[PDB]
């Protein structure tokens, strides 16, 4: 439901179960795949000029 | 062993089990022996919110129980032990192995694992 709602998906890996006296340990494992990007840098300047000396 | 030691009163039971319709397993325990016994701790315990012992490696004992040897009895895997005391809640022991005090054949010593101690413990089937 959530993945359809927002667009994030997971990979199932395995399920394991074990018990300890009064309590039962149900253990899941998952994995995410995603790209990474760098922070938002800022320019240095903008262009408007031209000299074109045009020597001999 | 001296006479005075055997402070505790215990009931030795046998286990009979079957399967519910849902598939879960059912246990019922039958009293078979009555008598006084002496109990010694061997290892520490950790209690859940309702006193059921929590420990892996079920095969290691915690308490030593001694009582009169009986040649007409044949203890086996399916044994248990029950004890109801004056104030403290009842307790169930599970019996691991067995040993004569010596081959003099006078006293039978059991090695046991503590399981439960709370007010809701089921009492042995008479």
């Amino acid at each position: 439901a959530f993945a359809g709602e927002y667009g994030i998906t997971f990979e199932f890996v395995s399920l394991d179960i074990s018990t300890e006296g009064d309590t039962v340990y149900i253990e899941f494992r998952f994995r995410q795949n995603f790209d990474w990007c760098e922070a938002d840098r800022e320019s240095d300047t903008v262009i408007k000029a031209g000299s074109f000396s045009l020597n001999l | 062993m001296k006479i005075k030691d055997r402070k505790h009163r215990v009931i030795v039971c046998s286990q009979k089990s079957d399967v519910d319709d849902n598939g879960q397993l059912l246990i019922s325990r039958t009293g078979s022996i009555n008598g006084w016994a002496a109990i010694e701790p061997v290892k520490a315990i950790r209690f859940s919110k309702d006193g059921v012992s929590m420990q892996k490696d079920t095969f290691q004992p915690t308490h030593d129980i001694t009582m009169n040897y009986n040649p007409d009895v044949n203890i086996s895997v399916s044994a248990w032990v029950y004890e109801h005391r004056l104030k403290s809640p009842p307790r169930w022991f599970k019996v691991i192995s067995v040993i004569n005090v010596d081959e003099c054949s006078q006293f039978m010593r059991l090695r046991s694992r503590l399981v439960e101690s709370n007010d809701e413990v089921e009492k042995p089937v008479s």
